[PDB]
């Protein structure tokens, strides 16, 4: 009966004075809006239906029309910002928050979903959802002794919505909303469902993408060990956000970085730095770059875990973007490391792959490599071994490349190159 | 994703 109605028919039913006729037309709208092929969102909006749907959310006596309207609005809210805005502008936010307490689980879940789409639009709607009081009722739905008793789909939707309330920057979510959410998030991060884990990690990744104070709020909750565990998961949808979270954390303080190391993270990098997914290798290498920017004792842990050969590996062969992160990781290591640590790097074979990357058409990577060479030469100067290095660089074709770079456009490039030639060749 | 439509139930 409610398959493939026209918008005109939906409108006629919705404007009837008959709740059952309105219910059938609302369901017909839900079915239109639930089709994967070009759902007619704008036509439904243009027909003026959103205010009617919103009013139906409040019909406690007709739970089916609450559900159908919720679903229809969910799918409108899933579209463009302008489509999401039409839902918000119809007063949907307070009406969905009221439904979070519905005795019908399918309706509460629909309201969770709709609020997730609203919040997911951006910081302003996220923050408006929060100001209307969404967080308390959302968290109340997860206030159970054991998360395993909840239906799987419902728990996944709640996790996803909460992740959207943690998402976006400029600004980041309200500090007090983050403090309120984090204890539930910590619990969900220990749940055994792969999709809940994935979304829980995304939420943590968002919360750690910011200044040191935001990182600290998360790290203080003791999640870093669980994140390192998830970093070793078999499911890529888990590894991706877990690694992003760990990566964000090591952009903080040397002390926040040490928690990642102490939790055992470095033992996972042999696999991450060889991972067949390009993006994992790239983000793992970026993570390493921010660990090598740390203290000498942290550099030493990188050395001890056998990770320098793996950096030589990525430098030698990887997607260009990963190779650029590896270049950074080396320049950092060389800027902060002791002489012995820098010697080790040369003994692992860093020179030839570094030199091969000097032929790249990226100015920034050339600057990075030139900086690293300078630091390595400096360490050799303290050992009286400048010539050994000069020879090495010459034999692998490096001197040729540095000469050319004296004739490079960029000022820093030609200067740093000239200095090296003048000082060591 | 950030937003998602409900397709079935």
């Amino acid at each position: 009966g409610t398959v493939n109605w026209s918008v005109e028919d939906i409108v006629k039913g919705i404007n009837s004075n008959n709740l059952e006729s309105q219910l059938q037309a609302t369901q017909a709208a839900r079915k239109l809006l639930s089709r994967e092929k070009q759902p007619p969102i704008d036509n439904i909006i243009r027909a003026g239906l959103i205010p009617k749907f919103v009013s139906f959310l409040g019909k406690t006596d007709c739970s089916p029309i609450q559900f159908e309207s919720a679903w229809a609005l969910t799918n409108i809210a899933s579209g463009t910002s302008e489509q999401t805005k039409a839902v918000v502008d119809g007063g949907a936010i307070p009406a969905f928050i009221s439904l979070l307490a519905s005795p019908h689980a399918h309706i509460s879940e629909q309201a969770v979903w709709a609020l997730g789409n609203i919040a997911g639009d951006g910081s302003a709607f996220r923050d408006l959802v929060i100001k209307h009081g969404a967080i308390d009722p959302l968290l109340a739905l997860l206030a159970v002794p054991d998360l395993s008793t909840l239906a799987c789909g419902y728990l996944r939707n709640l996790t996803w919505t909460l992740s959207n309330l943690c998402r976006n920057k400029n600004p980041a979510p309200p500090l007090d909303a983050v403090e309120q959410i984090l204890p539930t998030l910590v619990r969900l991060l220990h749940h055994n469902d792969p999709e809940v884990l994935a979304d829980s990690c995304w939420a943590i990744s968002y919360l750690t993408d910011g200044p040191n104070e935001r990182i600290e709020m998360v790290v203080k909750k003791g999640v870093v060990p669980q994140l390192v565990k998830l970093l070793g998961a078999t499911e890529l949808p888990i590894v991706t956000p877990a690694l992003r979270a760990i990566g964000n954390i090591v952009t903080g303080t040397d002390e926040q970085t040490q928690k990642v190391i102490d939790a055992g993270a470095l033992a996972v990098f042999p696999s991450l730095l060889t991972n067949p997914k390009t993006n994992i290798q790239k983000e793992a290498t970026w993570t390493m770059s921010n660990i090598t920017a740390g203290r000498q004792d942290q550099i030493q842990q990188v050395v001890n875990h056998g990770l320098v050969p793996f950096l030589v590996g990525v430098l030698s062969k990887a997607d260009f973007k990963t190779q650029k992160e590896a270049a950074w990781a080396i320049t950092n290591y060389t800027s902060g490391g002791t002489v012995e640590q820098i010697v080790y790097l040369v003994h692992c074979g860093i020179i030839e792959p570094l030199m091969n990357l000097l032929s790249a058409k990226d100015t920034k990577i050339i600057q990075v490599i030139l900086d690293a060479i300078s630091n390595i030469f400096q360490a050799a100067e303290k050992l009286g071994e400048t010539e050994k290095l000069s020879i090495m660089i010459e034999e692998c074709g490096g001197l040729d490349k540095i000469e050319a770079l004296q004739r490079h456009e960029n000022e820093s490039v030609y200067k740093a190159s000239l200095n090296l030639i003048e000082k060591y060749f | 994703e950030v937003k998602k439509p409900k397709i079935d139930e």
